[PDB]
């Protein structure tokens, strides 16, 4: 129904995170193909993870994505401080409808 | 060079109505399916409404099902969604997802995958 | 007097077939050499009569 | 494994000598054997092109595998048997396995043409015959030859017998 | 009533194949990769005679055997054909230098 | 080595019956389909009939649909066809035909080729 | 229904030749598998080509079969001058009903 | 083969632009062509696997074939040439045959998706709805957008139905 | 792929533990699960022929696969390099795919076996029993443990229950 | 390692009643069929029952049918085979028999046979 | 139904041995999964060939058996001169009900 997520993280230079996303409910799977988006403000939204594992070209290869449990999760290792920017998640519940997390405002 | 440039917007009293347009251009347009998202000033993205390909179907959040419609042109690569009985609450920016990535063992754009945003739209409801 | 495309010690071999067991030995465009005694291709089907 | 062949049809007809696939039909003109030209045929061309590209890619070219060494060239000797004992390991290996895969894919592929044709006589017929097992359907109706020439041909024309057979059906 | 059957064929074929899930499978038509059996005779290869040496080896051959007249004769051959212990070579005793690359040059020309 | 022999024939009032027959050799009989054509005089062929194997069916055309009638029997290797009520233009050269061409990949004969012909059989129906 | 052919041709000797069949009706196919039969006088027909494009063992590889637009060709490239007979076409109704052609004089 | 792709469903659908298999309904709202995303992804997975399975299974080091003899040396020449025609002809051998099996393993593969695409929604809709042809189903009620995309996303919800369907087919 | 694993039957059952296809079943006496030892030997003798045809068709010659050659023949030495990682990379490449193809024919060959194991039951109950889905038919009668044993050894006898269970269905 | 040892048996009235064990160590005995024979002084072998794994059935010969039950107790590794209106004729040697042949390309146990065997356990019946 | 064996056989060391077994019924095949037997004086049996052919680890490579006509055949060939015991044949009738037969004393 709803999607919850972390209201605020940080992480020093050189460190991995655990953006995590999962609903306000039961456990979350891969079929409910959860994607991350990056926005940073002024800017439209960047498609990072998709399907919980994939990464489109231009995205580097330091974003990792799994479910790890019942909740899906995010990881970035290098935290070059152009990750300072607001992380979403999308659930899928049907076809097409989608629901979207709160963000994680991740300052570095 | 795939973009899409949305249309219209602007302000509108409560209980009004809109047409906000996505012109999409460097892709098969019709063979994407269009996503209609917002952002509130200071609050999370909301998805509000998808269109598929050959009238497969239209999906709605149940937040603005029965106000908003959605619908396409493929014959001027456009997508529309017509906004009616505006409340004051739906003021933000709305943005049109499309996705379109192509794979390599098929000519299909990837399920599950909003890549293509357009810069978004202001769309402010007051008195 | 015979033309043939493979040649062998014990006489020549005259087939377009892929495989032979004639000889290792050959000179010329020859079908090559298994230890195989039987390559049967099924074209039809089982017989239950 | 499709299920036809030494499945619910459990044998073969000596009988029937034109074709692999075909139908027993016994009207009260009298019973007789057809082989299905279109299927059959189908089946043909597959094996023809299967066993043609089997035999047709082994292109060679002209080789003399002999040499001769004196006992001073021993090492020579030894790289030439082994490189004569693995071309020949290498390709009597893929000749066996390929044989062994080949016919498992042959006998499943007329065993799917068999449930094809079955199936395709099934959906022709519809509730106007019912299935008496082993492969045959019963009709409800009275098919003389035009009807089973019909049926065998692919022109069944369900609506002409519908009405009738609902009297033997409900009954 | 009128029955229809759909059925497949069956004949006295006694040819067995062997499948990746059984063997000895009885089989109506089969064909064979194999190629078993020899003419027993010498052929010409690409159109060209093979060259026969007779009693002479290619020592002999080369030397001009005073035992070798008949084999005289010859512009272009596709390979050679020697008895597996040939009876007149060398007839004066002596070493042969490179007898056998000597032998693979000679092989066609 | 494969022959077909045609017997019958000759002179026959208008109204009358023949039975032709053809007798193969060669080649197993009981595996091919015969077939009938005639050919009139300074005219071109007309296919006539047909038979399959193993009861498998009689196939007529509209010419001759009911007044000729086909038949054989493997174990003397002989096909019949059998005329009745003969008019004026059923004078002809008739011939049997047999696909009796053989496959690679199968014993059976191929379909759609009538490759065994007969020297034929004179029918002539005049008073 | 009924096939049409060509009452005659001529053609010179080492040219080709394109002896067409069709139907009084819509296209010729592979479907209704034409079949092309040579007569010469006092003399059983022989068979060509079966199944549009197919020759017999005896017959050289000379006579050629396609399908063209909606009709039925049947060319021939040597032209040997032993090619002066009667081409007929048939046409497959069914599984062996089968209709003749007129035929084709070919004067060499 | 399993009969679905050029056999009881005749030909494809160039309105469909979103996926490989997927459904055209006709209600009163109106017609479309809707990609059935997860047997379409998973054939798409399958697919990808087998072609990085084809390409990244060729590992090689770092060799250089070409050699230069005298012309003293012509066994060596000779032997040179067997080992690499030898290596080229089995190369070649096996490039062929892989890709002409693995041809018929991927169409098999898509034939036996739509089939069970078909069979999927012929378990969910029952006697709800009749087969008439083509994998075409004509229901027995009334269906509006939801309907669809319940028999879509496969949740149908037979006993909604049920009565009324019962009602318009025994009639 | 046939759609019975991992398609219209979901899971796999741990308590069967004598066989790889078998039965569930439930009458008044209690439930149990029993495999059916027809199929499974007929399975287990085709893998295991399988397993024997690529093991034991290797079969090899003694060799030495090294040699030694002084700093004045490099050709020699590369020559004999070229040769081994011709041969290992063939032999890598051909053991490779066959084991991934193989696999797939297995998984296959599985689902074959359970859906033709479906299908014949389905024709041995006909009308006598309800398709509830899932691999599960409901019977229209009562089945003690005789009529269940016989359901499973392939003599059914419908005739013997066939009037019961017309009372049953139309009520 | 893999063994069965019998219990019970005795000298028993007629129209008595046993209960016959038969104890598996060294292999699964959850996953084994397990038959019940007996062998009467000077006489050949006679199969009487046999009991399936996880509730598959139980299998009686004709002779012994209706007085004879079979059963199992998987978490004890125990298999019973309870006797009722014991005739002069029971008096033998019983033995329980199992199929725990193992395969290669499975983890069961081998169809029709039975390999591993017990010592048995003497029965006596008399006045 | 029921299984006939023969009462007795005897044999000289190193020679052959034709047991059989049969049903008093129609032919017995592969279907009935024979199952032979070997018993020593007080001793537990031992399971020699099962299904018709299959021999387990420790038996010699000198007992088979065979599907003579419709009788079951077991063939000893050595005769070391301990097989001075009694053989038994089971007929499978259902998939765990099963027949035993006489036995044969098979003295060496």
């Amino acid at each position: 129904q709803t999607v919850i997520q972390e209201p605020a993280m940080s992480v020093s230079p050189g460190g991995t995170v655990t953006l995590t996303c999962a609903f306000s409910s039961g456990s979350v799977t891969s079929g409910d193909y959860p994607s991350w988006f990056q926005q940073t403000p002024g800017q439209p939204p960047r498609l990072l993870i998709y399907r919980t594992n994939n990464r489109p070209t231009g995205v580097p290869s330091r974003f990792s994505g799994a479910i790890s449990g019942n909740k899906a999760a995010l990881t970035i290792t290098g935290a070059q401080a152009n990750d300072e920017a607001d992380y979403y998640c999308t659930l899928y519940t049907s076809s097409l409808n989608n629901i979207f997390g709160g963000g994680t405002h991740l300052t570095v | 060079e795939e973009k899409l440039v949305e249309s219209g917007g602007g302000l509108v009293q409560p209980g009004g109505s809109l047409r906000l347009g996505c012109v999409g251009s460097g892709f098969t347009f019709s063979s994407a399916y269009i996503n209609w998202v917002r952002q509130a000033p200071g609050k999370g993205l909301e998805w509000l409404a998808a269109i598929r390909t050959s009238g497969g179907g239209t999906y709605y959040a149940d937040s603005v099902k029965g106000r908003f419609t959605i619908s396409r042109d493929d014959s001027q690569n456009t997508a529309y969604l017509q906004m009616n009985s505006l409340r004051t609450e739906d003021t933000a920016r709305y943005y049109c997802a499309a996705g379109a990535m192509t794979m390599v063992v098929a000519s299909f754009f990837q399920y599950y995958a909003m890549d293509l945003w357009g810069p978004g739209v202001e769309v402010v409801v007051s008195s | 007097e015979c033309d043939a495309k493979c040649q062998t010690p014990q006489g020549a071999i005259n087939s377009s077939l892929p495989f032979q067991n004639v000889h290792p030995v050959t000179i010329g465009e020859c079908p090559k050499y298994v230890r195989s005694a039987k390559l049967r291709m099924v074209t039809g089907l089982r017989n239950i009569p | 494994l499709f299920g036809a062949i030494a499945g619910f049809i459990e044998g073969g007809w000596t009988g029937m000598v034109d074709g692999w696939y075909g139908y027993h039909h016994q009207n009260e003109q009298g019973s007789g054997y057809a082989a299905d030209q279109k299927s059959t045929q189908n089946a043909i061309n597959g094996i023809t092109n299967k066993v043609n590209s089997v035999i047709e890619k082994m292109n060679t070219q002209f080789t003399a595998v002999g040499k001769e060494f004196n006992k001073l060239e021993r090492r020579m000797e030894n790289l030439n048997k082994k490189v004569d004992d693995g071309f020949i390991d290498i390709w009597t290996y893929n000749a066996e396995l390929l044989v062994l895969l080949e016919n498992e894919r042959t006998l499943d592929f007329h065993d799917s043409n068999v449930k094809n044709l079955y199936e395709k006589v099934k959906s022709q017929l519809k509730n106007n015959a019912k299935e008496i097992g082993n492969g045959c359907f019963e009709f409800y109706h009275k098919c003389n030859d035009e009807c089973m020439e019909s049926v065998k041909n692919g022109t069944y024309d369900y609506p002409k017998y519908s009405e009738e057979s609902k009297l033997n059906r409900e009954k | 009533a009128d029955t229809i059957c759909i059925g497949y064929h069956a004949n006295n074929s006694t040819d067995t194949v062997d499948t990746v899930l059984e063997k000895n499978v009885t089989v109506t038509h089969s064909v064979n990769l194999l190629e078993d059996s020899h003419n027993g005779k010498l052929c010409l290869l690409k159109g060209i005679a093979p060259l026969q040496l007779g009693n002479c080896s290619v020592a002999g051959w080369i030397l001009g055997n005073p035992e070798c007249e008949l084999l005289i004769s010859r512009e272009s051959w596709s390979y050679i054909v020697e008895k597996p212990n040939p009876e007149n070579g060398t007839c004066y005793p002596g070493h042969f230098a490179d007898y056998e690359e000597l032998r693979e040059q000679l092989s066609s020309v």
